[PDB]
């Protein structure tokens, strides 16, 4: 598609071609490790829940008015997960009430 | 092993439904980019089950599905069996006609 | 023939159980390098009193 | 008179403060040390016939990168754990700059290899809860299960 | 004076450190022999019946599967412990080579 | 071929020990500001006592 | 008797497009005939061992 | 050592506390495998009541290395780089290696 796409604005009519890439998306990884979780007794959804609702806007429930919905969502502030730096320093507070990162 | 570990069957089988599973944290912005935040945790290793958390002390020192299992590969219950010429089992398999063409 | 499994725990010999109390009263000299957890055979030095 | 601390160390109990009377069984300091620090690690009873005949391990610590460290020399207790049934290996390492402070975690990293034994993918082991053995191919290819004992897996 | 351990095993006690004063109820050391190691095996009390004299045991330990241990003897001990509803069967083992580790 | 990490924790030197008593009774005059978790070194005045 | 006697499937790993199924169970041997059940061991929630 | 610390407390919003001294302890909770921070704060009118909740917030200044706005740069798992301007407002990419962000 890359090739295909920049010999398409070499032909005489066209004006701007472009190919969609099918991975060219970014990610942040928290690769879980076992060993080291299991340390502090925690089992893997025990970590991820923190990924996904301390991290991420993980929504929790729904409020009720009338017929209308509401979204309710769990999340440390912003300046906890702004970068990567910040999640490599999550602060966790271990099922055994110990203090981690 | 159960019992000279202190493990219940129910503490099995609630540890290992918790370690196998991915989980994921919404996205940041780095860059003017969406970046996913992706939650390993999908057992594909054989070491991934022996590394199942079960138990852990004040210590640090965990006790895990290795200490109460051995986590062999091995054959699901057969529904079907199928032979050939008498002188070997095989796999297979058939292609249903949707009735009427 | 009957066949049956146990578990079992290797505990210490009970039998071969030594409390060391000092016969009389005093202060300690010196204390031997030697923590709960350490094997030690008989002659060792566990600290020095005086009475 | 004048108490002083007979050690360099840390003051873990401190039982006596001022306008109080003492007596011979109190207690007016524990002080321990920390320079030639100690480590203690929880290897599973499982290959206690293989570390016995160790060689030497990696000890690494989370709080710090740099203090990683080949261990050549350490003691094996004869007791080991009953909650978690490990052997308890104790080393001691040089503590000079106060970095390894007692309560963080560690970990001693081992890598090495057993005596040559006859070996078989465990696939191949056919056991129950009793009953191990394995299926044999002869000569003319047919088949054959024969009783055998294990010694131990890995990997 | 100087006190030594009156017997070969394992320190399992030791309340008396540098500095203090020491008392006769006080204890320097606790003190565990191991050469003729004990093993307690816990038998359901359903299955009382199982275990006659003429019965044959033979021991084995995961962490040792080189080692091939020896019975001194064996006696079925008269109280069963309540908490686990289990007879006790008391075994002691050669363990000169101190392979056998309590725990 | 093998190749685990064995969980471990740093603690104290435990042949490094020591428990200051008073060898006699008394009363204690003065304590010198320190508390369960500081750093002491050897020859640190603990405390002035009667006796 | 679900998981410990039968081979009941507590779960299934993924591996791609691919899925797998996984179970607990005691070796064959507890569970070869009904006398063998009879003393099927049980490590109740009160950690006694019966059958 | 040339850390900066400051000191807030949740229930008295009006208060600026004074830090006399910190002192990191050497001994870390083996407990909440934390190393501790101890300061002592001016109180004479004691509004600073112990059990109180208290955010400690420090800044540490870091080894002089090439700094640039967070935003500016990208990353791809693999490689790093940023956007340089030229002097004829070229907009030419150069590859950089990180070091570490905060704030």
């Amino acid at each position: 598609a890359e090739q295909i796409e920049e010999v398409a604005r070499t032909v005489p009519g066209v004006a701007s071609a472009l190919a969609e890439r099918l991975e060219g998306g970014r990610y942040i990884n928290v690769e879980i490790n076992r060993e080291k979780a299991a340390r502090y007794g925690m089992t893997v959804a025990d970590v991820q829940l923190f990924v996904t609702s301390a991290v991420g806007g993980a929504m929790v429930g729904e409020t009720v008015e009338g017929i209308a919905r509401y979204p309710i969502n769990l999340r440390y502030p912003q300046s906890w997960r702004d970068s990567p730096q910040a999640l490599r320093q999550l602060p966790i507070l271990t099922p055994m009430k110990q203090q981690i990162t | 092993r159960l019992a000279q570990y202190g493990i219940s069957l129910a503490e099995v089988k609630s540890a290992l439904d918790a370690s196998n599973q991915e989980a994921g944290g919404s996205s940041i912005e780095l860059a003017e980019a969406e970046y996913m935040v992706r939650a390993s945790g999908y057992l594909q290793t054989l070491d991934d089950f022996n590394h199942i958390v079960l138990k852990a002390s004040e210590n640090g020192v965990p006790v895990y599905l290795r200490d109460v299992a051995k986590v062999q590969i091995g054959p699901e219950m057969r529904r079907g069996i199928a032979e050939l010429n008498g002188e070997g089992e095989v796999a297979g398999g058939v292609v249903i006609l949707r009735s009427g063409k | 023939t009957f066949a049956q499994s146990f578990p079992a725990n290797v505990s210490y010999n009970e039998y071969q159980y030594a409390i060391v109390q000092a016969r009389a009263a005093g202060f300690i000299d010196k204390v031997y390098p030697l923590t709960v957890g350490d094997k030690v055979q008989k002659g060792t030095p566990l600290l020095d009193l005086t009475i | 008179f004048t108490l002083k601390a007979p050690i360099d160390g840390v003051i873990t109990a401190f039982d006596l403060r001022a306008g109080m009377n003492i007596a011979k069984d109190n207690v007016v300091a524990k002080i321990q040390g920390m320079d030639p620090v100690w480590v203690t690690a929880a290897i599973p009873e499982s290959i206690a016939w293989l570390v016995k005949d160790a060689s030497q391990f990696t000890l690494t610590v989370p709080a710090r990168p740099d203090k990683t460290l080949t261990i050549r020399k350490w003691t094996l207790l004869p007791g080991v754990d009953a909650a978690t049934r490990t052997l308890q290996l104790r080393l001691e390492v040089d503590n000079a700059d106060e970095a390894l402070k007692p309560g963080m975690n560690a970990w001693l990293q081992l890598n090495t290899a057993s005596e040559p034994m006859l070996l078989i993918p465990s696939q191949a082991l056919i056991d129950t809860g009793s009953e191990q053995r394995v299926i044999t191919v002869d000569a003319d290819g047919r088949f054959v299960p024969k009783r055998v004992a294990v010694f131990q897996a890995s990997q």
